[PDB]
RNA sequence: CCUACUUCACAAAGCGCCUUCUAAAUGAUAUCAUCUCAACUUAAUACCCACACCCAAGAACAGGGUU
């Protein structure tokens, strides 16, 4: 409070940058995170004239999952305007040529289908690796949490987790395994 | 009864406990003395305040201005207690009723600006091929309120 | 257990055989299962089950030889299936995309290329109809299929 | 006078120095200008919040498109927290 | 963030919230430091916008805007 | 694309010529076995990119040359 008129405005008013991690999580949920950040539908100051989106860093976004056999089962179709030119391809051969494409798509549908959609979707940037550029390392804020509990597997457990699971039941002593 | 470190024997939800309501109304008692010190020793700045006046909620402050879209029945230049205050907070503390606080510790103090009507607003029907075009014209009284003073009491 | 030991002298030695936990919460069950209060508390995260329930090389033993009831036995295979598939078990091997929640193996899943209209519609199945009968701390319940 | 805050009435140029000058009249250290929160640094829509600080504490914050001008602004909020004259105070008594 | 304290008043009419200010530490702060289409293409870049929004609009739409528009606060 | 032939002649053509790159073991559930909606292991390049006069460029505009 008792700022001055343009810098209380320009407080109010002006859009932060959010990093995501994109390791281990699946596509929609980064999505929903994405777009809700991209809207600007994450703020009480909120309309959809105001033009309040922030912009949104997904990395590791070639490490994504998805929940089930959609890598092998969900197809992403499009069609060039010549005749015979409708091509289908599965999400895996789509995360081979472009390993962003997919929390892209996602995202680009999640993001309401109007004319700011674009713009939303210039705001936000995307990465595949571990390696962001210096001058967009330069304007993040606030790490996004996870939405998706990471497991871990035998290698991640130590010695004091396996010891408190208590271990159930007698193998018999004459089984060859 | 014991089930061991599991990914579904343990709810998602961190565990909280509740204080026992001994300390806790220990802790309200404490709580309420002290914000009643502080309205009677002037510890707040000017006061905002939710006032339910004619059939809605207002966030009412000090100084200002509400349009009302009935007759009052009062001539202009009029003051007024308005009554059903639902919350009244401060830079520092609020204080919010169930649902109203007491007319013994809010004064809400209002003044009778002006007694207008509305621009005139168009209502017109159409049903197409059926000739049906009605056309009306209404014009709705309005007074705008200048809200004077919000004060109040130090009886909690 | 016993191992074959070879060298051309073969032969079998027993070694290292484990016995209950000293207390089972909830005795007089059938199945370790239902012994420690895990008929319904369970998923495909917790490797530590997974992890004794099975053969070095990512296989099961049979029902014969664990105890386990029919229901929490086929239970306990797909959840095998959905931890190995998932990435979990990574020391049980025989001698990249990365999953979970995988029902069907990865390599003998034909696409969607023609997923009907709304109310036809070919869904796509994520987790298993094993694990239905779990405990629902979720305010609505799983979707299996997306 | 309603509505209106104290520089749009009282107009200054500098209120660093007038602040300093006042927090010498206080017997109050110089203040420390430390930034605070800040997004965008990079880009052509910054944002950056300046917090004076008087002995371990601030006395103030403030926001601004870049750091002199956050310096600048958050120097004028101190000194209408000083001053007493802020968004938050008394209204007039009529 | 998360510090506010709630308390019932005795009769248990009115619910007294008191949430006093958070002060930034000193310890959490840093010092201070101390053509026409490539046009479009380097203030869409600059501003994180489509091309769409820099270029100019006909006369028609010019003379509708609003020149001296209510002003309020 | 015009060296020849042919219609033919500052050139356009063809009948003429040139160029065109799902499967194996291993293996549990079900200690044998078993291809496994069990776990694993293995078996697009190119192309394109800085007045006026004539033109192999061209409807206009454009484009190339004007040493």
């Amino acid at each position: 409070s008792s700022f001055s008129r343009a810098p209380q405005q320009w407080a109010t008013f002006a859009r932060i940058w959010y990093l995501l991690d994109g390791k281990m999580q699946p596509p929609g949920k980064l999505a929903a995170m994405a777009s809700i950040r991209l809207q600007g539908l994450h703020k009480p100051v909120y309309h959809a004239l105001s033009d309040c989106g922030d912009h949104v860093v997904i990395m590791n976004t070639r490490h994504i999952a998805f929940s089930g056999n959609k890598w092998e089962q969900k197809v992403y179709s499009s069609h060039t305007g010549y005749p015979g030119g409708f091509r289908q391809v599965t999400a895996a051969q789509l995360h081979l040529r472009d390993p962003v494409a997919i929390v892209k798509l996602a995202i680009y549908g999640m993001l309401p289908k109007n004319l700011h959609r674009r713009t939303m979707m210039e705001r936000l940037h995307l990465f595949p690796d571990e390696y962001i550029p210096e001058d967009i390392l330069k304007n993040l804020v606030e790490e996004l949490p996870q939405p998706r509990k990471i497991p871990k597997r035998l290698d991640e457990y130590t010695q004091e987790e396996i010891d408190a699971f208590p271990r159930l039941w007698t193998p018999p002593e004459d089984y060859r395994l | 009864g014991y089930v061991p470190k599991t990914s579904l024997s343990s709810p998602p939800w961190p565990e909280v406990v509740l204080p026992d309501p001994v300390e806790e109304t220990r802790h309200h008692a404490e709580v309420v003395k002290k914000v009643n010190e502080m309205i009677v020793t002037g510890q707040y700045g000017r006061l905002f305040a939710v006032v339910h006046f004619a059939s809605r909620q207002w966030k009412v402050t000090s100084e200002d201005l509400i349009l009302i879209g009935n007759e009052l029945d009062l001539a202009c230049g009029e003051r007024i207690r308005l009554e059903k205050v639902l919350l009244v907070g401060a830079d520092n503390f609020t204080l919010l009723g169930k649902p109203l606080l007491g007319k013994d510790l809010v004064r809400v103090e209002a003044t009778v600006i002006e007694k207008t009507e509305s621009w005139p607003r168009i209502i017109m029907r159409f049903r197409k091929r059926k000739n049906f075009k009605k056309k009306r014209i209404v014009t709705t009284p309005q007074t705008v309120l200048r809200i004077n003073s919000i004060e109040i009491a130090p009886c909690l | 257990f016993r191992e074959v030991v070879e060298t051309t002298i073969i032969e079998g030695r027993i070694t290292a055989t484990p016995k209950e936990s000293p207390n089972p919460p909830n005795p007089s069950g059938q199945c370790p299962i239902c012994r420690w209060n895990l008929k319904h508390k369970y998923n495909y995260d917790d490797v530590l089950l997974l992890s004794q329930f099975i053969r070095p090389h990512g296989g099961m033993l049979p029902r014969k030889i664990t105890g386990l009831c029919q229901e929490e036995h086929r239970k306990i295979e797909e959840c095998v299936k959905m931890a190995h598939r998932a990435g979990l078990l990574p020391n049980h091997r025989p001698r990249q995309l990365n999953r979970y929640l995988t029902r069907w193996a990865p390599g003998s899943v034909k696409p969607i290329y023609k997923k009907g209209p709304r109310w036809n519609r070919v869904r796509m199945p994520v987790g298993s109809p094993l694990l239905r009968d779990n405990v629902c701390y979720s305010r609505t319940p799983w979707k299996l299929y997306h | 006078m309603t509505g209106k805050e104290l520089f749009e009435m009282w107009k200054i140029i500098n209120p660093m120095g007038l602040l300093v000058e006042e927090l010498k009249k206080r017997n109050v250290s110089a203040p420390e200008s430390r930034l605070t929160r800040q997004s965008g640094g990079t880009t052509a829509l910054p944002l950056y919040f300046v917090g004076l600080y008087c002995d371990k504490k601030l006395i103030a914050e403030g926001p601004g498109e870049t750091v002199l001008v956050a310096e600048e602004e958050a120097a004028r909020v101190a000194l209408r927290k000083l001053y007493g004259f802020t968004e938050n105070r008394r209204p007039w008594n009529y | 963030n998360c510090n506010v304290e709630l308390a019932l008043t005795s009769d248990g009419r009115t619910i007294v919230c008191y949430h006093p200010s958070v002060d930034i530490p000193y310890e959490h702060t840093k010092p201070i430091p101390r053509e026409e289409g490539p046009m479009i293409e380097q203030l869409s870049k600059m501003f994180f916008t489509t091309k769409h929004r820099w270029y100019p609009h006909g006369r028609y739409h010019r003379c509708r805007k609003n020149l001296n528009p209510p002003k309020d606060r």
